[PDB]
RNA sequence: UAUGCCAGCUGGUGGAUUGCUCGGCUCAGGCGCUGAUGAAGGACGUGCCAAGCUGCGAUAAGCCAUGGGGAGC
RNA sequence: ACGUGGAAGUCUGUUAGAGUUGGUGUCCUACAAUACCCUCUCGUGAUCUAUGUGUAGGGGUGAAAGGCCCAUCGAGUCCGG
RNA sequence: AAAAUCCUGGCCAUAGUAGCAGCGAUAGUCGGGUGAGAACCCCGACGGCCUAAUGGAUAAGGGUUCCUCAGCACUGCUGAU
RNA sequence: CGAGAACCGACACAGGUGUCCAUGGCGGCGAAAGCCAAGGCCUGUCGGGAGCAACCAACGUUAGGGAAUUCGGCAAGUUAGUCCCGUACCUUCGGAAGAAGGGAUGCCUGCUCCGGAACGGAGCAGGUCGCAGUGACUCGGAAGCUCGGACUGUCUAGUAAC
RNA sequence: GCGUACAAGACGCGGUCGAUAGACUCGGGGUGUGCGCGUCGAGGUAACGAGACGUUAAGCCCACGAGCACUAACAGACCAA
């Protein structure tokens, strides 16, 4: 039939071949096509128009995205993967112990800590003695 | 003339046929022959209209019992 | 070995037409032949067959 | 008396048979080298439409001269 | 004690890819002159793979079974004797 | 020649029989178009299948299978516009 | 064209055949499953009919018993993800080990902690539904004695993988 | 139009002088109380909040029975001494 028309149609349409309308009941026109100009004319007289592309579901992902990624819909009995592979170490570990090191380099730099007490904290933070910077500060006193 | 009658279409869909193949095609067949041997006509176009309705969901899922409108004219049998 | 395929899959060119011998005959992994001539500048024969 | 057996008849299928011979097989007489002046050989081309073969070679199933031949090609 | 780190013919894994244990299932005038399905082994390594290239028949190639060298192998195939 | 699992061709029974189901891809249905003819050619709707592939781009290899028009004797596991 | 019809396999052959797209969404450890886009398809190309029997291929569920079956538990089933607790003999001190065994797991409301932050991770309190919360899917049954070869690896392309 | 029957075929029942099948309603059954909203709820400024109770013998569902001609058993064909 008008498979060929289908060849054009989606082309000068700019859609896929699958999504290209047909009238139907306008198979006389479209049929007698046979020219790219012809098909994009009949396009104008909407007999030739296609669409109905699918859209993302957003149903499974949405509310779930805003729940998990926040505390919820997690726990033990959801998460697969080991303890690592979600909330890794050797990552978080450089989240602190990186900031910390810094704020014992801007101190004793700043001059606030002499050089016997920046040394001490120094390798006493790169040795799990600290919690967060604030914890660090508190012990700093 | 115009009459309303309920189409019963379990007898085919889910009754037989393939659940995950047809349902939709089965439904049309059944419908085509209750409107027919009712009217006494060979067959009616019957669509589109109750064809989206018939398959307005997946092929598999089918709606049981669609009511319809009917019209026939005296000429070539409609 | 036996066609499986295990053979036939081989998609390599070989044994194309030789310049002077119409037959394809000439391999590409070889130098020239499998029909008359090349390397010998004569004609190719061989008595592996015809009695002389 | 279906299903069916045996023989024939009409028609078919098939291509035997008979007849026919543009092909073979064999013997005999004569004759007998070609090529770098490219056989030689091969490649690729070349036709209105051209795949094969043949012929040709970018002047390409051909060009010229003489002679023969003859109303067709 | 805490950190440092990440090694490995290392582990799990139908990631890709490779292999081929059992079912002695299906098939067995096949889809197939070695196939289909479930199961199963390996999966950074002596790993897997494309293309190119080398070694030729009493010769090659062989982590060796007499395995493989185009469905041909305790001596390939073709033709000749 | 009656004979050689004899050679070549033709032909009967077998049989209107087996196969055209089996595979993690079970796929169509209702209207309509064209046509001498439509279950499978095309339009729409509804229903589905494929997600490292039944999607996109390519190597080798094939070699015109590409596009158009006209067709159905051949080929297409049925039919065919 | 590049392939369940354009390649090799005598065929429109369920076989074989290299590269790049590995960053589409939810999911989750994930290039996994499952579902869905974009894109492709209804050509892994014969149909129609019978509640559609026997018999066969794949497969589901079977009370009570629980390997009595059988050469042999072959086949099928069981377990299963993640976190916490805990873990024997032996040992080349590496391992054995996920030994074993026991507990937890959903949803909702409000929060704390780590981090610059994530639509990252780890916890807390309270409320609450089901027979069942890794609710599908994905996902080990475990233990002991003996023989052999130390191990990873190789092998009869096509009945042998030891 | 259906089964007290059944692989094809066969068999049996009913066909408006009708309860044969479906729909609907009820009876009889299976699960185990629905959506929504209201109160409570460890807490949290709050946002928010697993869950509890009430509404609710709920909700959802049925291959059985009855009532009921609403729908469909129409129309009509053929064979026969």
């Amino acid at each position: 039939n008008l498979r060929t028309q289908k060849r054009l149609a989606a082309s000068v349409v700019g859609v896929g071949k699958r999504k290209v309308w047909l009238d139907p009941n306008e198979t006389s026109e479209i049929a007698q096509a046979n020219s790219r100009n012809a098909i994009r004319k009949l396009v104008k007289n909407g007999t030739i128009v296609k669409k109905a592309v699918t859209v993302h579901s957003k149903s499974r992902t949405r509310a779930h995205a805003q729940s998990k990624r926040e505390g919820r819909h997690s726990g033990y009995g959801k998460r697969k993967g080991t303890r690592e592979a979600r909330l890794p170490s050797q990552v978080v570990w450089i989240r602190r112990l990186r900031v910390l090191r810094r704020l014992l380099a801007k101190y004793r730099d700043a001059g606030k800590i002499d050089k016997h007490l920046y040394h001490v904290l120094y390798k006493e933070s790169k040795g799990n003695a600290f919690k967060h910077k604030r914890a660090l500060v508190e012990h700093i006193i | 003339d115009v009459v309303t009658r309920e189409y019963t279409i379990n007898l085919h869909k889910r009754l037989h046929g393939v659940s995950f193949k047809k349902r939709a095609p089965r439904a049309v067949k059944e419908i085509k022959k209750f409107a027919k041997l009712h009217m006494g006509t060979d067959d009616v176009r019957l669509a589109p209209e109750l064809n989206q309705a018939i398959w307005k969901r997946g092929v598999k899922g089918v709606e049981y019992r669609l009511r319809l409108r009917i019209s026939r004219k005296r000429n070539e049998e409609e | 070995g036996k066609g499986t395929p295990s053979f036939g899959k081989r998609h390599n060119k070989s044994h194309t037409l030789c310049n002077r011998c119409g037959r394809r005959s000439f391999h590409v992994q070889k130098k020239t032949c499998s029909s008359c001539g090349y390397p010998a500048a004569k004609t190719r024969s061989y008595n592996w067959g015809a009695k002389a």
